[PDB]
């Protein structure tokens, strides 16, 4: 039983406890709470094994498990440096989603512990898979009880946020499952360690690179695909929103480095110019567009829009530093939007009950710790140094610059426009006069469970951010294997 | 309102009004003259025309190493 | 053996006037077709494209004795439905296996099991749903033409006769009516279609078509135009009973007027053995060399019904209200994928094909089953909504509108994600059974340059996810309507059950409440083995896949 | 991790867990614990059954590759001419 | 020269940096081209960060002197930046090319 | 004070001869060619597998 097969073996077991223990003793629901916290904590206790014992420059996929009694789908998992902090993250974040509703759901309570730790499995399974029709089946088994999680948990417009995320996905999966399905029948496999090996034509390359990449638009998603986010995102229960932000997004970003990079370099080289367009064209209208949201999810829900145009353009800059930026970014946004959905959508809305920005005002006066927090993630968000969010913008914008100047101009001028929608929001909720008075009762500020689940996601972005060598380190060897050119007198060595 | 009890609000009817109205504005766009142009605008020519600059200068230029002496025309 | 068990069931039934004989009746039918099982898994030990019997007029394939088998446990499983009562009463105290199999327990059940419903009162029943399966059968097994036209007729007679059966509902006897008149007119076709080979090639034998088609196949005086012209004649009629688009009309209405344990039966029954017998009939007739002949080849009208019944069963089901007439529709998208399948003729597509058909004939069935079970479990709820109280043929049609399903995950939890993962497996959502279908015909039909096709086939899934997504809201997303009923559970409403030994001496006397009446056995073990396939099937797939690997590969062994 | 004989007598094992959730039936009551060796015994026999099916799949399929090289070698011979 | 540590016999490359001669359906054989052709480039750019680090206690140590003492410094980094990166063994892996032409 | 006391008790010392706790974390760590043997396998026998339905996919109708 491989370490890799224990990751995906924990979840199912809580599930199992959490669904049979009241035959064994009503039962309280604090219990339920415990089995499904404990079940993620072993989850990252073995994520965390897994990394001491992982080597960072290998080229062999690491902690696999052989099979050879072949079927027709056998599931091999193995993992190299593009996929282990990814898996990491998964671990990390999950434990703290599910204290960031510990008090919050209060209904179904069995059912949103079940349906969150599948997602963990399922989620898992993505950044494991080695091979690529395995990729997709777990890249899309987490619709359905993501379409139950926001249907059962969420808020007053869950109907229409849980079909536009389901069917904004399927609909791109589908045309990247007709791309997959056009390598597999070229090559006879998509098993990882021989579709690389693998030298597609030209124009096949192209017909496989529009399939792939309307997909990986949906999922980003690009700026006139992201209806869907700016709905479910926000609709959804706040653990869902942790999940759907920090993780579900990253599944795209590392479907780029298993997708197109290793077999589509000549298509990705020929059409970066219109991938740079839609990055560029995204940094700018969602930057413009959060300025104005008046819903606090909203506006944080949008800030995650422009982020990941940005380590969008970092993953097609077949640079080093710009591919390297791209994970860390990637990695960042996930502890800052983390930070933030729990700020906005479980501090504030439970405080209060609603989400419009026009009625907080001055809550530095009577909560000083949120705004201690929410400051350190508004300035995260806005990229300012120190934070593991500066080393992967400035890494993504250097590669997107160096591989084509106009949109990395254009890219950084997100230097600006993050700082302003993230400064203003902050300023209209902690600054800007005394406490609003549309508030009756007085309002505490964070308790011991709020502090502790924004204490530990700024510890990670700030720790991460003095020393983002941890990751980089796990990151050189590997991330050189998907650069695609030569040096002139380099090449050829004889 | 909701699951779990908050606080106290005084929930001003304008501005819930105003966050409903909103939510529900996308129900009453209608194609117009102006909304054609504008939708036009954003959607088509702005991004066509980083397209057509990040095409023409793919590749125009390379920073590393430049010395006196040398362009930094790559084309 | 099938034709010893129609006779011999006719002549016990003949002879009987008792209808509490009905569940005794269906359950030697299920008896029956398991000896009929045995007899057909005792023939497959031979490889061969085909082996022609009683005087050529009939063929046995390894492919045809798959599908034998498989109708025969499809009828089984169905005939579970009027073998077994709906309900039963469980307790605690007699659950051990020397309870069940050495001692008896007595309370009043025939109100709690429904002894008297009319799904348990129709001798005749299993008989006819007998007759059905042997047209069936004797269809996949034809070899000549006029073999063709007695079985179609045979297995048609016999629907027609099952919609109507139920003759006090006026619903019933409209459905039966309209299936006899628009699938008698498909009838002609048949005949229209298989008078016109005979009159052009002087045989009614399939070997010897396929000879003329072979020979007329090279790169004058009697270009075979015929054959393609006669048979495309010949599939219109066919089409009508798998219900393809444009043909596809009737079945909306026939289905929601029937009861729904009949629908069960004649929804699922019907396109297996028209499919299958089409599969090898397309197989023989595809022309290689690209002449005059494939420019007129019939199997074009198999292309355009899918694609027109993958745009109406995705389309015209987005506005559908009544469950049944949903499930019509979602079969008749299915269908379009199937015919995709057959219209490719690769080894890929034939494959997908074979893999199909069975899939989703196991999880509509799953549907049914579950639809089934959730209005025989309604009976210890009320409602007051004043919609359901204006439904007509309640007790053949418990469950007729999707709003009925509201809330139904507070009623049965786990029976509400059954039907959710069924109807997940539906639109194709991996790792479910119907994702891997639907991938194996997109794969086949891209690798023969079927790319138009194949981009509406993912188009009209995203429209048919929609209705299927609907269903699932109504079950998880709001609160139900029906409410527990307070005369079964009062504090004082109790009755009672002894329990007795072998020698029908007491042994102890218990209490019973409406909480201890739960669904029998035979229909949570089916849902649940078949839901356990559905979600499980990536960890079960090399026997179920290598079988029609090697099906493929004997069909098309040059 | 795909053993027909574990799996299969889990599978088993997972009929009766479903079924009993489905009947809303309490799981593990002790006078019905027999079911489940029952159900996981019925579901390791359908699993030795589908072992001897995936061995005579097997050679069956190795057979029918051979002959595939053989027609297209006799074949290419026949082109040497 | 530094002795060759025990870390560096594990990791060293028994393989020339090349694609020529090797069997791409022989795994282990290609999954050694690819590490020999990373590794080199790696070692020639870590040639580029000693240098650069020579220039800079040679800068610091000779003041305003450093743009006539630190000569021979300025331009080995100059030829390493020149040459110098990681660029993968993909392209060379997918793409054959002779001198002889 | 727990991370200075952690970061001098892990150095390699004067010497270059690695910490009692520093080779136990080697030993574990071992893999000399276990991943490079396991994977060769499996690539060649999915290279194989690929094979066998690519004849039986291709085969003359
Ligand atoms: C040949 C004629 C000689 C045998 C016929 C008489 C046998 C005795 C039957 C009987 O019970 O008589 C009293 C019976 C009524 O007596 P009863 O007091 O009412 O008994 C209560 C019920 O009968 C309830 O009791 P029951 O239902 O058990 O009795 C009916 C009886 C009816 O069964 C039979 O009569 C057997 C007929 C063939 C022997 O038995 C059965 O239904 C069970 C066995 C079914 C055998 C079916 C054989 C089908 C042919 C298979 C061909 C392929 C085989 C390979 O009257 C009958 O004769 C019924 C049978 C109808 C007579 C025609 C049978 C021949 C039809 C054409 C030949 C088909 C071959
Ligand atoms: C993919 C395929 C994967 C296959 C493997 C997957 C796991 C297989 C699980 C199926 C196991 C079914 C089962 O045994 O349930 C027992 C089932 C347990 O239900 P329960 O909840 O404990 O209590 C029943 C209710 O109180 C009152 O009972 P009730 O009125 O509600 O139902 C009456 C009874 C039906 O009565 C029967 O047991 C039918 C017996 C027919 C003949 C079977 C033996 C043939 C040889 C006869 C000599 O219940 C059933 O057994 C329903 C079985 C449904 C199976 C449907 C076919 C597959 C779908 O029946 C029993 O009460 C004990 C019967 C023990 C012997 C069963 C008959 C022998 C079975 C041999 C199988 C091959 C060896
Ligand atoms: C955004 C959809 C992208 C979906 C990815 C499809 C997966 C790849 C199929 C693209 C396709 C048709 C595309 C037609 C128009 C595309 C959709 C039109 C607008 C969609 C609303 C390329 O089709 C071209 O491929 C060229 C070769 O590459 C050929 O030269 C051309 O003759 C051929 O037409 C199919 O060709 C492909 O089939 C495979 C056999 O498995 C063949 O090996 C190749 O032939 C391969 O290329
Ligand atoms: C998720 C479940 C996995 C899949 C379940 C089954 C998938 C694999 C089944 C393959 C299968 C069953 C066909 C029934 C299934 C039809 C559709 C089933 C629904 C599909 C879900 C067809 O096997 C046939 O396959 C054909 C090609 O496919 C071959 O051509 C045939 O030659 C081959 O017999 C196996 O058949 C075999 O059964 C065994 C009996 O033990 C037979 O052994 C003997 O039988 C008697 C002498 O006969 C003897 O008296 C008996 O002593 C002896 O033991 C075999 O002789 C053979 O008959
Ligand atoms: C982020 C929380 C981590 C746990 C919290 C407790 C530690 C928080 C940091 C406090 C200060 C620790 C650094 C003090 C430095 C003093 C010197 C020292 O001790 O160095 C010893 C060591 C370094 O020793 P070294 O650099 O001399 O040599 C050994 C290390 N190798 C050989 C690999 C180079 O420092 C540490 O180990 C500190 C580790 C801190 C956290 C490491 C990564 C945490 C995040 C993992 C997931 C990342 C992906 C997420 C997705
Ligand atoms: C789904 C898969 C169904 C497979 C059924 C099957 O193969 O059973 C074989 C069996 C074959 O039995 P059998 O005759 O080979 O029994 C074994 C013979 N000895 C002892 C020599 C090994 O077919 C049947 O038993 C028919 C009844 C089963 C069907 C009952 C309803 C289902
Ligand atoms: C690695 C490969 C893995 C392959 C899949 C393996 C199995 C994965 C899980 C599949 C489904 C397992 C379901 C586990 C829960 C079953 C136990 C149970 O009964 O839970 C009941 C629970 C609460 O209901 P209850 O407590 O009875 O009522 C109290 C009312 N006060 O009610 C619930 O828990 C229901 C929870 C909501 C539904 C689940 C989330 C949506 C699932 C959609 C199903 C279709 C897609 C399946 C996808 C499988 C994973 C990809
Ligand atoms: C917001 C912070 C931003 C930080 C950015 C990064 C730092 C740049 C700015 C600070 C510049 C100086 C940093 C400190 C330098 C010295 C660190 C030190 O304490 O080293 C001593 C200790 C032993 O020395 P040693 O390394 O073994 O020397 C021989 C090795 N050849 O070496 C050790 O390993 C001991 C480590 C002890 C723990 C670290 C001590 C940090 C000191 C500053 C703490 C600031 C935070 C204060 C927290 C609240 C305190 C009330
Ligand atoms: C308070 C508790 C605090 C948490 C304590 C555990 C978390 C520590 C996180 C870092 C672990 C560092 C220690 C370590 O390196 O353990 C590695 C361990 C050594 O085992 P090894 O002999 O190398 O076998 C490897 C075979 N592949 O590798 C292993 O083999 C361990 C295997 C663990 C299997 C766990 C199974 C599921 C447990 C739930």
């Amino acid at each position: 039983m491989s370490l890799l097969y224990v990751l995906l073996i924990i979840p199912i077991i809580g599930i199992f406890l959490i669904s049979t223990i009241d035959s064994f003793y009503f039962f309280n629901v604090s219990y339920y709470k415990k089995i499904a916290l404990i079940t993620t904590i072993l989850n990252l206790i073995v994520s965390l094994i897994i990394y001491i014992l992982f080597d960072f420059s290998n080229n062999q996929f690491q902690f696999i498990q052989e099979n050879l009694d072949l079927s027709f789908y056998d599931i091999y998992l193995g993992v190299d440096g593009v996929s282990i902090y990814f898996v990491l993250l998964t671990t990390i974040i999950m434990p703290i989603a599910l204290v960031s509703n510990w008090n919050s759901i209060t209904n179904n309570i069995k059912s949103y512990l079940i349906i969150m730790l599948l997602l963990e499995t399922l989620l898992l399974a993505v950044f494991l898979v080695l091979d690529v029709l395995l990729f997709y089946i777990f890249f899309e088994s987490i619709l359905p009880p993501l379409f139950i999680l926001i249907g059962l948990f969420g808020s007053s417009n869950k109907v229409r946020a849980s079909f536009y995320i389901f069917l904004y996905t399927l609909l791109g999966s589908l045309f990247l499952l007709l791309s997959i399905l056009t390598m597999s029948s070229i090559v006879g496999t998509t098993y990882f360690d021989v579709l690389l090996k693998s030298s597609f034509e030209y124009t096949t390359q192209l017909f496989l690179f529009f399939g792939i990449f309307i997909a990986f638009a949906v999922k980003t998603p690009v700026w006139g695909l992201n209806s869907w986010l700016l709905r479910a995102h926000v609709e959804s229960p706040l653990g869902g929103s942790i999940v759907l932000a920090a993780i579900v997004l990253k599944l795209s970003l590392y479907g780029v480095f298993r997708l197109i990079l290793p077999i589509l370099p000549q298509a990705s080289l020929n059409l970066t110019y219109i991938v740079y367009a839609i990055g560029a064209i995204t940094v700018l209208y969602a930057s413009f567009s959060t300025l104005r949201t008046v819903d606090v999810k909203e506006l944080i829900a949008y800030s995650s829009v422009a982020h990941a145009a940005i380590y969008l353009m970092g993953v097609f800059s077949n640079t080093i530093q710009g591919l390297e930026g791209a994970i860390l970014l990637g990695l960042a946004h996930g502890f800052v939007s983390s930070g933030l959905f729990i700020c906005a959508g479980g501090i504030l809305y439970d405080r209060t009950g609603t989400r419009l920005i026009y009625f907080f005002r001055g809550l530095t006066q009577i909560m000083p710790l949120f705004s201690l927090f929410f400051f350190i993630l508004c300035l995260g968000n806005a990229g300012t140094p120190l934070t593991l969010n500066f080393v992967g913008e400035f890494m993504s914008l250097y590669g997107t610059l160096e591989r084509l100047p106009i949109a990395g101009m254009l890219a950084s001028t997100s230097i600006i426009f993050s700082a302003a929608y993230s400064i203003y929001m902050y300023n209209r909720i902690a600054f800007g006069g005394s406490v609003s008075l549309y508030f009756i009762d007085c309002f505490r500020d964070l308790t011991k469970r709020e502090f502790f689940i924004l204490f530990t996601l700024v510890s990670f972005t700030v720790i991460l951010g003095i020393y983002p060598s941890f990751v980089l380190d796990g990151l050189h060897y590997n991330i050189s294997s998907v650069v695609y050119g030569i040096e002139p007198n380099a090449s050829y060595l004889t | 309102m909701a699951g779990l009890q908050h606080y106290k609000i005084a929930m001003d009817p304008a501005l819930v009004r105003l966050g409903s109205m909103i939510s529900n504005r996308y129900k009453y766009f209608r194609w117009t003259k102006r909304t054609a142009l504008v939708s036009f605008m954003y959607v088509v020519v702005v991004p066509s025309t980083i397209g057509y600059l990040a095409y023409k200068t793919d590749g125009l230029w390379d920073l590393r190493a430049k010395r006196r002496g040398d362009l930094i025309s790559e084309r | 053996m099938i034709m010893i068990s129609i006779l011999s069931l006719l002549l016990s039934t003949s002879v009987t006037l008792r209808r509490d004989m009905s569940i005794l009746f269906n359950r030697i039918s299920i008896i029956a077709l398991a000896y009929c099982i045995l007899h057909d898994t005792m023939s497959l030990s031979f490889i061969s494209k085909g082996i022609g019997l009683h005087g050529g007029l009939l063929h046995i394939t390894n492919l045809t004795q798959i599908f034998h088998i498989f109708i025969f446990i499809i009828s089984i499983l169905i005939l579970q439905l009027t073998s077994f009562y709906p309900r039963k009463v469980w307790i605690p105290e007699y659950s051990s296996l020397k309870d069940i199999f050495f001692n008896k327990i007595l309370y009043y059940r025939t109100k709690i099991i429904n002894k008297m419903g009319e799904h348990m009162k129709i001798i005749e029943y299993p008989l006819i749903l007998l007759f059905v399966i042997s047209g069936a059968v004797f269809l996949i097994s034809t070899n000549d033409l006029v073999s063709i036209f007695l079985s179609i007729e045979l297995q048609s007679y016999g629907l027609y006769l099952l919609s109507t059966i139920y003759r006090n509902s006026e619903l019933s006897t409209t459905g039966g009516l309209i299936y006899f008149l628009l699938g008698g007119l498909s009838s002609c076709f048949i005949l229209l279609g298989t008078s016109l080979l005979y009159v052009n090639s002087g045989t009614t034998s399939l070997d010897g078509l396929y000879i003329l088609n072979s020979i007329s196949d090279v790169n004058s005086w009697y270009k075979p135009y015929y054959l393609n012209f006669s048979l495309l004649i010949f599939s219109i009629g066919f089409l009508f009973k798998v219900s393809a688009a444009p043909f596809h009309f009737w079945s909306p209405d026939v289905y929601d007027a029937i009861p729904t344990i009949v629908t069960t039966f004649v929804a699922i029954i019907a396109k297996i053995s028209i499919f299958i017998f089409l599969l090898e009939l397309v197989y023989y007739t595809n022309s290689n060399a690209n002449s005059y002949l494939s420019e007129f080849s019939w199997t074009y009208a198999l292309l355009i019904s899918s694609l027109l019944s993958l745009i109406i069963g995705t389309v015209v089901g987005l506005t559908q209200f009544r469950i049944k007439r949903l499930l019509a529709y979602s079969t008749i998208s299915h269908v379009g994928f199937i015919l995709l399948a057959l219209s490719v003729s690769s080894i890929e597509s034939t494959q997908a094909f074979i893999f199909y058909l069975i899939q989703y004939s196991i999880s509509n069935l799953n549907a049914f089953f579950i639809l089934i079970t959730i209005g025989f479990s309604l009976y210890g709820y009320v409602t007051n909504n004043k919609e359901y109280k204006s439904l007509l043929d309640k007790n053949n049609s418990p469950i007729q509108l999707i709003s009925q399903l509201k809330g139904y995950f507070y009623i049965n939890p786990l029976l509400s994600l059954s039907l959710a993962i069924t109807i997940f497996s539906f639109v194709g959502v991996p790792p479910l059974v119907g994702f891997f279908a639907k991938q194996m015909v997109l794969s086949a039909a891209l690798d023969n340059g079927y790319i138009f096709l194949s981009l509406i086939a993912i188009i009209t899934s995203v429209i048919g996810a929609v209705y299927y997504l609907n269903v699932i809201k109504e079950i998880f997303f709001y609160s139900p309507e029906h409410e527990v009923n307070p005369v079964l559970n009062e504090s004082d409403s109790n009755f009672s059950l002894r329990i007795l030994n072998e020698k029908n001496v007491l042994i102890r006397s218990v209490l019973l409440k409406g909480r201890n009446i739960f669904i029998s056995s035979p229909f949570s073990i089916t849902i649940s083995i078949i839901t356990n396939v559905i979600l499980l099937f990536i960890f079960m797939n090399k026997e179920w896949l290598s079988m029609g690997t090697i099906l493929v590969q004997i069909l098309f062994s040059a | 991790m795909v053993n027909r004989i574990l799996f299969w007598t889990g599978f088993g094992l997972a009929v009766r867990f479903w079924q009993l959730g489905i009947e809303m039936r309490p799981f593990f009551n002790r006078k019905s614990l027999w079911a489940y060796p029952l159900f996981g015994g019925v579901g390791a026999s359908f699993g030795y059954w589908l072992q001897s099916i995936d061995e005579k799949q097997t050679k069956m399929l190795e057979e029918r590759k051979q002959a595939i090289l053989e027609k297209r070698a006799r074949r290419a011979q026949r082109q040497a001419e | 020269p530094t002795p060759e540590s025990e870390a560096f016999l594990a990791k060293k490359p028994q393989v020339p940096p090349t694609f020529d001669g090797v069997d791409y359906e022989d795994n282990k054989r290609l999954k050694q081209a690819q590490d020999a052709i990373i590794r080199e480039q790696w070692v020639q750019v870590m040639m580029g960060r000693l240098v650069r680090e020579e220039l800079s206690k040679c800068y610091y140590r000779e003041g305003v002197n450093h743009l006539e003492k630190c000569g021979k410094l300025r331009e080995r980094y100059l030829q390493l930046l020149a040459n110098a990166k990681v660029k993968g063994y993909l392209f060379e892996q997918q793409n054959y090319w002779s001198k002889e032409n | 004070a727990s991370s200075f006391v952690i970061y001098n008790i892990s150095r390699p010392g004067p010497n270059g001869e690695p910490s009692s706790l520093h080779k136990w974390f080697s030993k574990i760590s071992d893999y000399k060619d276990e991943w490079e043997t396991r994977n060769t396998l499996m690539a060649a026998a999915l290279e194989q597998a690929a094979h066998d339905k690519h004849l039986l996919l291709t085969a003359e109708r």
